[PDB]
């Protein structure tokens, strides 16, 4: 989850 | 009409930025193991630790300084030496970090590390570029919008500065004939700094025997290789004759000081399908640098043959203006520039198999977006004394201070 959301970190996942 | 449409597509921007920016303030206590969000009083076009590290003993912090300089347009720029309140990593983690001071348990938890000023010095025009010297760190060279570049000790200097505004440089270096950005030092020579400006030249000083006492100090040599506007220098950190330039003729330069033509360089490679803006060489391997550049790109070069491009680093989405390798792992790269955005590299995992869900978020070698910043990036500064821990500041006076959480990259 941490690593997928470092190349994603404008996903908002809600 | 062409500052109507400028200011249409700056307006569209800014709703991007700030819905871009409360998405990332959710997603901060899962990426982060530091946040240290600071509003500067100046934009700062600069931004340089400087090497030393003050330990007070019992205490789970450290003091860390920083070289800064200003960017106004009004006639009060400064060269600053900020100093930085840091944990140490034999520290417990709790809710000091992420600017956060609400305790776990409901109540208080621990104050957070705080940014102050200690020296100002009267600069003449905005800092462009402050970089220090590695074999004496209270010499600093500095980048005017004039020809001349200053050289300043800041133990010469009050720590608060003139209301007369007399900048007073310890050296005023000449050669060139307009400004410009690049700025190196070398770490096997004393005193020998290189510096690139849009005059199409890259000076070199010597200012090891001179005294420091206000004189006028002109170029050693002159290397009149490039075409264009050259952006970045930078010595190689071995081999005290190599160096390499990149400019706006597409081309990565590299020199050699032992040579008598300072027209033609030892190698020129044609680099990228615009402007290169930087470069660093690694620290830990001698024949591999990297260079950034307006084409969204880095490239990977190795100097035994520099006509094959090892590697092309593609997510960023605008203009790359400062490329840093890490001092701590030989494999970590970091850039940053006008697409609001820090990329971290991790040249390790160039070539692995990936699923189609991490595929669309980008290649596999790109292993963190810093996406703090609301403005364009101007510079940035790997922390040498703590691992992972990056100072980057921006045009809209934000400096952040910042590490990233330990599991993405320790697996
Ligand atoms: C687990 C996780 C991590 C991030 C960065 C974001 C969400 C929504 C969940």
């Amino acid at each position: 989850c941490t690593k997928r959301c470092a190349r994603r970190p404008y996903k908002p996942c809600a | 009409m062409a500052d109507k449409e400028a200011a249409f597509d700056d307006a569209v921007e800014e709703r991007v930025i700030n819905e871009e920016y409360k998405i990332w303030k959710k997603n901060t206590p899962f990426l982060y193991d530091l946040v240290m969000t600071h509003a500067l009083e100046w934009p700062s076009l600069t931004a340089q630790w400087l090497p030393d590290v003050t330990r007070p003993e019992g205490k789970d912090f450290s003091i860390h300084r920083l070289v800064l300089g200003t960017h106004t347009s009004d006639e009060q720029n400064h060269l600053v030496i900020a100093s930085v309140q840091l944990p140490n990593d034999d520290a417990q983690f709790d809710a000091s970090h992420y600017d956060s001071e609400k305790g776990e348990f409901g109540g208080f938890g621990s104050v957070s590390g705080k940014i102050e000023i200690e020296i100002k010095i009267n600069h003449e025009g905005e800092v462009n570029r402050a970089r220090y010297m590695p074999q004496n760190p209270c010499i600093i060279a500095t980048k005017t919008p004039s020809s001349d570049v200053l050289v300043f000790d800041y133990t010469k200097h009050p720590s608060k500065p003139d209301p007369s505004g007399e900048c007073n440089p310890d050296l005023r270096l000449r050669g060139h004939q307009k400004e410009g950005y690049g700025l190196s030092w070398n770490p096997n020579l004393s005193g020998h700094l290189l510096s690139a400006s849009d005059d199409h030249t890259i000076c070199l000083w010597d200012i090891s025997a001179v005294p420091k006492e206000g004189k006028v100090v002109d170029a050693k040599t002159i290397f009149t290789g490039h075409t264009a506007v050259v952006e970045d220098v930078s010595w190689h950190l071995l081999h005290e004759s190599l160096f390499g330039s990149v400019a706006d003729d597409q081309k990565l330069m590299i020199w050699d000081t032992r040579s008598n033509n300072t027209s033609k360089p030892s190698h020129s490679v044609d680099a990228h399908t615009a402007e290169v803006n930087c470069l660093s060489f690694n620290p830990y391997s001698e024949f591999i640098l990297a260079t950034g550049s307006a084409d969204k790109t880095v490239a990977l070069w190795d100097l035994r043959n520099l006509k094959l491009k090892l590697h092309s680093f593609e997510s960023h989405k605008d203009e790359i203006f400062q490329v840093q390798w890490s001092p701590h792992n030989e494999t970590i790269l970091a850039s940053s520039g006008t697409d609001r955005r820090l990329n971290v590299w991790d040249l390790s995992k160039i070539g692995e198999e990936q699923s189609p869900e991490d595929a669309e978020d980008g290649p596999p070698e790109l292993l963190f977006i810093h996406g703090g910043h609301t403005a364009k990036i101007s510079d940035f500064s790997w922390n040498p004394n703590e691992p992972w821990v990056i100072c980057s500041v921006s045009e809209d006076n934000i400096m952040q201070v910042w590490q990233m959480a330990e599991n993405i990259y320790n697996d």
